[PDB]
Parts: C-alpha cells; structure tokens; sequence
C-alpha cells in the first residue's frame, strides 16, 4: 500500500 | 457522551497517557470527548486527535483488508463453500469502521471545520474529512459510492485551494495533503496519472522552497518530501 | 451471552478469522461464546481460546506496566504534582485487565475444568487458572492478594502434579506449565531459587527424554526448551 | 520480562 499521513 | 464528566485538560492529559500506552481506542475516545468540551483545539490537541483515530482506523482497514481477501478466495471458481461467516465477519469488522469514520466526520461537522479560520487549522480538517471519506470509500460498493468519492474529492480539493494560497510549499500540512490526496487518486479515483503528477508537482515546488528552512522544520518537510518519493517509485 | 444466538461451529471459525485478522478481542469474545455452548473444547479450541485470551490481557499488561511506571515517577521525591489523572488511568486500565481475567476465570470456573478429564485438556486449563491468577496478581495491593497469589500457586501445583504422573517429561503442556510456574515463583513469589531449581529440573529431564520424539514433536519441545534456558540466563 | 507462553 502507499504512503499517507 | 461518557467524558462529560471529566475536565478537558484531564481528557487531553489521559489521551496522551493513552498515546504512551498504546491504548489507542481509549486515546481516540479522550479526544472525542475533549473535542465535546465545544473549544477549538490547539495545534498539538488537533495532533493528538488526529494520531488517535488514524491508529484505530488503520487497524479496521488493516483486518477489512485480511477479511475481505479471504471472501474473494471463497468466491473464486474452485472454492469448497464455508457458509455465510466470512462475509458476516468483514460486514462487523466493516460496519465498525464506518462507525469510527462518521464518528469522526461528525466531529469535524460539529463543528470543529466550521469554527476552524486559520490555515494551519482548517487544512489539517479538512484534509481529515477527505481522509475519512477516502476510507468509507475504500468499502462502498452501494447507491453511494460514487457520492462518498466526490465527497472525499471536495475537502480535499479545497484543502488544497486554501493550502496553496496560505501555506508554503514546505509546510508539512500541506505536503501531507497532497500526498494523500495523490493516494486518493491513484487508489479511490482510478487516476494514477493525476496521483503521479501531483506527488511530483509537489516534491519539486517543495524542494525549490527547503532553503528558506530551520534545520528542524528541513527535517519534518524532508520526511514527508520522502514519502512523495517512495510513492512515485511504487507507481512508476 | 450476545453470541448465544451463532452456531457453535461458526464461532470457532470466526475466531480463527479474528486471529488471521490480528482482531483478538473479537477472537475472545467468539470463543467465550463457544466455551459457553456447553460442550468439551477439543485440543485445537482450547488453544484457540488461550491464544485469544493472552493475547487480549497482553495487551492490557503491557499498558498497565507503562502506566504504572510513569505513575511511580510522578510520585518520586522531585516531581511536579500532576493530579490524579494518572492514578485513574492506570486504575481503569487496572480494572479492565480484572475483568478480563475474571472472565477467563470464570469460563474455567463454568464448567471447563470439572468436565477435563484427560490430562492434556485438564493440565491446559488449570495452568490458564494459575495464569489468570497470577496476572491478577501483578497488580493485586490489597487485603486479597496474599489469597490471589495462592490460588495460582495452588492450580499450577495441581497442574504440576498431573503433569508429572500422566505426561512425558517432553510434552509441550507440561513444559510451558513449567516455565510459567517458574515465572510466577520468581517474579510474584519471591522465591527465585525455586524459580531456577524448577526450570532447571524441567530442562534436563526434557533433554533425556527428546531421543523418544519424532522430529516435529522434537521441534515443539525444544521450543519451550530454549525459552527455559532464556530465562535461566536472564536469572543467573 | 521473562518468557511464558
Ligand atoms: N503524537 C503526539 N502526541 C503529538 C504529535 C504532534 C505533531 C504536531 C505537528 C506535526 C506532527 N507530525 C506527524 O505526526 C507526522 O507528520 C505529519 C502528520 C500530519 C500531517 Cl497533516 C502532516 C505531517 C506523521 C507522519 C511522519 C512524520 C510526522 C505531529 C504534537 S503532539
Ligand atoms: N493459534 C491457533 N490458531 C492454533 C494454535 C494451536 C496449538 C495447538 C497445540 C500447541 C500449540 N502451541 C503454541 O501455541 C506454542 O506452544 C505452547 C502453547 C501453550 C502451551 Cl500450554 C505450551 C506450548 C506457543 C508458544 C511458542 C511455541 C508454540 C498451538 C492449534 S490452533
């Protein structure tokens, strides 16, 4: 999965 | 609310015990009932609300995920039939997340958007409506799905409006925006190359604004600059 | 019992799709709501209800500890009064964990132990009452917890002696009943040498007799065999 | 902490 923050 | 008893500064104060602890669900739940409490919150309470529910939420996702691949494998040609407790599990586990995500989309309905005035504040919430939306997205399949989208698509939209005009493009608010925002396009709006173009958009004008930077405030933008790049490494 | 109304079979597949999905308190609550059928619990959902079970109070000790430490800080000769905020968290934390623990206890107590008959299930659930015991133990203060710590001493003795009459020296029960009951002299009864005596003892008499095991029984002994040795060189 | 299983 992508990186959020 | 269970917390209407207790003192604000005694919520925020057992939140961050519960921070140290590990006890996420309980954070989660001292802020909600500080946000209760009708004041706007400080940039640090705003944090540690966010921190709260981001730790909850990523946990559901997280079992949703698990849940929901073993229900696909079920359903393929080939599978011996087990009943109706797969889908019956990832429906509770889904039905709790979509209970923690409009517990908080009505927090920031009631009314911490609405009494939000400064950029630092109102991006941060919005950019948390677009989050929370993007994850009852992430679950839809009904009538709803595509509103749940352009709902998610709108606050982040003018988080970012309001990002652009009031924020460098160092700010670390705004860096994360855009990168979940970049998320919600490539995962949720079936536009990688909008995902792709704003994570580098967003690195570049970034980079071209670090020399104006403390060490410090260098650091918390170059961590997140990185997460720009190691997602354009995954898509590209 | 709000799962009186699922099918027994469909809890215990439920909990293995909780424990999949790292959802150990859901795990919990579907195997209480199988102990609470009525019927025997096969080898396979005894440890099915133990894995859920440590899993959750874990948790909870981990918490705890931390609370407790930083409680004791606030409380040294120096430090700024801070208010009763952190006495009450770690007090709900506290009680929280007894009644987790209660529970276990009382699934034990109702009717899992007077029906286990077999020394692998009976041994299993009287080492998950000294266990359960000594957990409350941990954090007992009052005019009980002399009492709380000699429950545990007496249902691991109970186990003990089963253990030894009925069990290969090698049997992985008896092993990890071993090395709890070790735990529990060495940090809740201040006996440290009983503590090392018993690991000991249990190591050399599963060293001579592994040359009887296949090798995936080898394997499973072993296992325990190491965290005994581990726990000797931590004590000595 | 020492180890039980
Ligand atoms: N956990 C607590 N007790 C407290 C946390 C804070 C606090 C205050 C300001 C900013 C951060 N930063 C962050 O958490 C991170 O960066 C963000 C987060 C969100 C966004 Cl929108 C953008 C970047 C999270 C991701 C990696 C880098 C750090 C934390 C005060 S108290
Ligand atoms: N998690 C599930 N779905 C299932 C687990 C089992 C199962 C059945 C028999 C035995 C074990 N063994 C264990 O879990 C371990 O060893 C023990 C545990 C307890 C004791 Cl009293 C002694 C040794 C735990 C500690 C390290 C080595 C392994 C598991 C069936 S299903």
């Amino acid at each position: 999965f992508p990186a959020t923050v | 609310g269970a917390m209407g008893s207790m003192e604000r500064a005694s919520l925020i104060q057992k939140a961050k015990l519960a921070e140290q602890a590990e006890r996420y669900e309980d954070m989660a739940a001292f802020m909600k009932g500080a946000v209760e409490k009708g004041e706007e919150l400080s940039c640090e309470e705003r944090n540690l609300l966010s921190v709260a529910y981001k730790n909850v939420v990523g946990g559901q996702r997280a079992a949703w995920r698990v849940l929901s691949s073993i229900e696909q494998k079920s359903n393929e040609e080939g599978s011996e039939e087990k009943g109706p407790e797969v889908r019956e599990y990832r429906e509770k586990v889904e039905t709790e997340l979509q209970g923690v995500c409009d517990t908080v989309l009505g927090l920031l309905d009631s009314h911490l958007i609405k009494e939000a005035g400064d950029a630092e504040s109102r991006v941060f919430y919005l950019k948390m409506k677009g989050d929370y939306y993007r994850y009852l997205a992430e679950v839809a399949t009904g009538d709803d799905k595509k509103r749940i989208i352009d709902s998610a698509r709108s606050a982040y939209q003018e988080a970012m409006d309001i990002s652009k005009k009031e924020m460098p493009p160092t700010n670390p608010i705004r860096l994360g925006l855009a990168l979940n925002f970049s998320v919600f396009h490539y995962e949720i709006a079936n536009s990688p190359e909008e995902a792709i173009s704003l994570a580098k958009t967003t690195f570049d004008e970034a980079m071209a604004d670090l020399h104006t930077l403390s060490e410090d405030s260098y650091k918390d933008s170059t961590l997140i600059m990185q997460l720009l790049r190691d997602n354009l490494t995954l898509w590209t």
